[PDB]
RNA sequence: CAAGCUUGAGUCUCGUAGAGGGGGGUAGAAUUCCAGGUGUAGCGGUGAAAUGCGUAGAGAUCUGGAGGAAUACCGGUGGCGAAGGCGGCCCCCUGGACGAAGACUGACGCUCAGGUGCGAAAGCGUGGGGAGCAAACAGGAUUAGAUACCCUGGUAGUCCACGCCGUAAACGAUGUCGACUUGGAGGUUGUGCCCUUGAGGCGUGGCUUCCGGAGCUAACGCGUUAAGUCGACCGCCUGGGGA
């Protein structure tokens, strides 16, 4: 997620895209995720988990 | 009725084919456009089969109970059962009124008592909410028990629009030998059903066509 | 016999031996009695990333029928020499004879 | 008809930051997804394609 | 593997039985077609054919009464696992004598009602009521 | 597996012809080759375990083929595996 | 017992998908370390701290290099394998599965006590290797205690080769093979047909996920991938503890 502010737009905006940039990239879930150790069982586990959620 | 007849109404039309019954393969015509088609060269036969029965029983002063409590067709199954005077229910069925009739027997005392009450016991001198409050007991039991106010006993044979919204009704049939005919369209179940109707049954111009032709049969029957 | 797609790229320095790198490649496939079915030289091309520093590299294209062996000379010549900064030959499952990508985007 | 060369259509399945984007978003079938990713991997390493926007 | 093609029989007529099928239909044999002609006879099916040289198909009739099963229950006794022999005053008679028992004899396939009546005894291929 | 052209030779050898691709003597010659080239393939890679069990398959099945023909015709069998240098 | 028969079972041809296995190369991200430039008083860690690290200049930032280990995105009730289990990319050697068409062999089949082989992790032996993680162990905390949970370190081990071990909730807690029995929605992978005239329209195989019908079941639930209806062969159970 880089960014470049576009003339005469407010640091804010250009902020705001940045930081949809990065909750669209998926940054910091990503370093979430990597903090710690998690056996492949528990990632099978998960994987599981969620698809079965994913029935409505 | 005629084939020819019944083409133009619809009853043909059925439900998707992801929808279906298999037990009703033997009535479908095939089908067309992800649609079943039923077949009309089975329908007939069975219906008139169906009226026969019903001409036999009006003939012996059998009394007819109408069911079909789809909201779109409510009115139009209300017309054509008091058009050969007998007796419907038009909405929510009650769980109970055949197989606990006793009990149910009871909330149809209630209603005449409101409405004798309200007319020739005709009070209007009330408490000001009375009116609406009395009212709306009456107003709620004139729905639920308009039909069948003055059926007296168990009725001895169930008309039937749509086997499986009325699943409930031809089960408590089932349990007191109560002979059902039914519309079922080709998503339901005929298990329960002694004289099986298979064709639409939400069509408004489709279910008049059955009823229409079941009101009129059963004066005939009745006109002897 | 099999078909392989070959690219190496060479260091931008020794652009003036790919002549003769080609010249000898070919020859060691057709002395093996293989076939030469489409060769494209890219020349010099910008790179997506650096690699040992440079920016820019030498790339050539390379369609083939040939044996194992030849094959096998091919890539540890390619380890072998310095000049050879990045190899891969792939393997296909039948022979190519039109321009790729890169002829057209030109 | 995919090939690693063609760095052209590879773009359109890229992210900005050259991370493969799963089959889901584009919607392109399971079959093909594959031979896409093996063609960008292919592409990253012959230098066609960057890994990364750091670079 | 298809190591007894009798229970086979008996099993394809069980189910399409089960399933309010017309008909059911499974490679020939001789031995088949001697029970199912005991079945036809004593009114379990309706009838049956065999079609073809090389590979011969074999077809039943399947029967239904009350929108019932003619055929209440059809069982294995005797099979390759543990072949079942009889004696004439041994043979086993099914519901007292409503349903029957196939009996294989010297003189071909019959019913326990047949074979008692010609002295015989056999190998117990099924019981059927 | 083997190439087309080893195994449509060896179908000629031992075959009634081109095509009789099928016959016990066929069959056992084409495992026998599969099994020999096989042997230079374990001698170098002895973790191979799963690709073992392939071969172990064509040995146990090269096993089936022949008592088969051993019992119904000795005499093919004795030649057969003469012929293919077996059983020791 | 003898001759057969072609549907079971094999063989042949051409293709398809795959983290199936073994070997050899190679890649970019990151951590830690080494060497420097800029910079200066903190960094680190926790619930809070302290141990620890930093003016011998840490941490932060930029640059170059060493090394090991694992391969983000793709990625998915996706795929492959008998099971264990298998995931960056490329090549080489190799096993299995499936489809289409027709030819060949002619019951060559199913199951399998004993036997043989395979078999996660930890563990063992010899020699390598060693970034990160981390039994043991040390130190800091918490606590009434705290041989723990948390923190700062950290050895075996985790990695490679060649041997050993032969066990797991080694699980679908469901042995293998075959035949038969209503349906709906999907995923995956072959293949025949249709103005390919659209990212489709009509069929036909293999595998798979979620519902559900009869039937089955103590119930939960299973339900054409059966726990339904049958047959062939094997393994095993016979109250709890003791074991
Ligand atoms: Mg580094
Ligand atoms: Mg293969
Ligand atoms: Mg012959
Ligand atoms: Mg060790
Ligand atoms: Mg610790
Ligand atoms: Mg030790
Ligand atoms: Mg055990
Ligand atoms: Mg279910
Ligand atoms: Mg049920
Ligand atoms: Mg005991
Ligand atoms: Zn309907």
């Amino acid at each position: 997620p880089v960014i470049k502010v576009r003339e005469n737009e407010p640091f804010d905006v250009a902020l705001r895209r940045f930081k949809r940039s990065c909750e669209k990239a998926g940054v910091l879930a990503e370093v979430r995720r990597r903090e710690f150790y998690e056996k492949p069982t528990t990632e099978r586990k998960r994987a599981k988990a969620s698809a079965v959620k994913r029935h409505a | 009725v005629s084939m020819r007849d019944m083409l133009k109404a619809g009853v043909h039309f059925g439900h998707q084919t992801r929808y279906w019954n298999p037990k009703m393969k033997p009535f479908i015509f095939g089908a067309r456009n992800k649609v079943h088609i039923i077949n009309l060269e089975k329908t007939v036969p069975m219906f008139n089969e169906a009226l026969a029965e019903l001409n036999k029983i009006a003939s012996r002063k059998g009394k007819i109970l109408f069911v079909g409590t789809k909201r779109a067709a409510s009115e139009a199954v209300k017309d054509a059962a008091l058009s050969c005077d007998q007796f419907f229910v038009n909405h929510r069925w009650l769980g109970g009124m055949l197989t606990n009739w006793k009990t149910v027997r009871q909330s149809i005392k209630r209603l005449k008592d409101l409405e004798t009450q309200s007319q020739d016991g005709t009070f209007d001198k009330l408490t000001k909410k009375e009116a609406l409050m009395r009212t709306r007991e009456l107003e709620k039991l004139e729905n639920s028990l308009g039909g069948i106010k003055d059926m007296g006993g168990l009725p001895d044979a169930l008309f039937v629009i749509d086997a499986d919204h009325e699943h409930i009704a031809i089960k408590e049939a089932n349990n007191l030998g109560i002979p059902v005919f039914a519309i079922v369209d080709t998503n339901s179940d005929p298990d329960g059903v002694d004289f099986v109707i298979p064709g639409n049954d939400d069509a408004i111009r489709a279910v008049t066509l059955y009823l229409g032709a079941v009101a009129a049969t059963v004066r005939e029957g009745r006109s002897q | 016999m099999r078909h392989y797609e070959i690219v190496f790229m060479v260091h931008p320095d020794q652009s003036e031996q790919v002549p003769g790198m080609i010249e000898r490649y070919t020859a060691a496939i057709t002395g093996a009695e293989g076939k030469i079915h489409r060769l494209e030289d890219w020349g010099r091309r910008q790179l997506a990333y650096p690699i040992n520093k440079l920016h820019k590299a030498h790339y050539v294209l390379m369609n083939v029928e040939a044996p194992q062996e030849v094959i096998d000379e091919l890539e540890t010549t390619f380890r072998f020499n310095d000049a050879v900064i990045r190899s891969m030959v792939m393997r296909t499952k039948h022979a190519v004879t039109e321009a790729s990508p890169m002829v057209k985007a030109k | 008809e995919i090939d690693y060369k063609d760095i052209a259509t590879l773009k359109n399945y890229i992210t900005e930051s050259g991370k493969i984007v799963p089959s889901r978003i584009t919607g392109t079938r399971a079959k093909y997804q594959r031979q896409l990713a093996r063609a960008i991997k292919r592409a990253r390493y012959l230098s066609l394609l960057p890994y990364t926007d750091r670079h | 593997s298809m190591q007894d093609p009798i229970a086979d029989m008996l099993t394809r007529i069980r189910n399409g039985q089960a399933a309010n099928k017309a008909a059911v239909t499974m490679p020939s044999s001789k031995l088949k077609v001697a029970i199912a002609n005991v079945l036809k006879e004593e009114g379990f099916i309706e009838d049956f054919k065999v079609e073809g040289d090389t590979k011969p198909e074999l077809e039943l009739t399947l029967k239904y009464f009350q929108g019932k099963a003619v055929v209440e229950s059809i069982q294995r006794v005797s099979r390759p696992g543990l072949r079942i022999y009889k004696r004439k005053d041994e043979l086993p008679k099914v519901m007292a004598g409503l349903g029957i028992a196939v009996v294989s004899t010297s003189k071909g396939v019959m019913t326990d009602r047949a074979a008692r009546q010609a002295g015989l005894g056999g190998e117990i291929i099924c019981y059927v009521a | 597996s083997l190439s087309t052209e080893a195994t449509a030779k060896i179908v000629s050898e031992f075959g009634r012809d081109a095509n009789d691709t099928g016959s016990t003597e066929v069959q056992v010659a084409l495992l026998t080759a599969q099994i020999n080239h096989l042997q230079g393939h374990f001698a170098e890679h002895k973790k191979d375990h799963h690709s073992r069990r392939g071969l172990l398959r064509m040995v146990s099945q090269r096993r089936k083929l022949l008592d088969y023909l051993k019992r119904k015709d000795v005499a093919r069998y004795t030649q057969l595996i003469e012929r293919l240098g077996l059983r020791r």
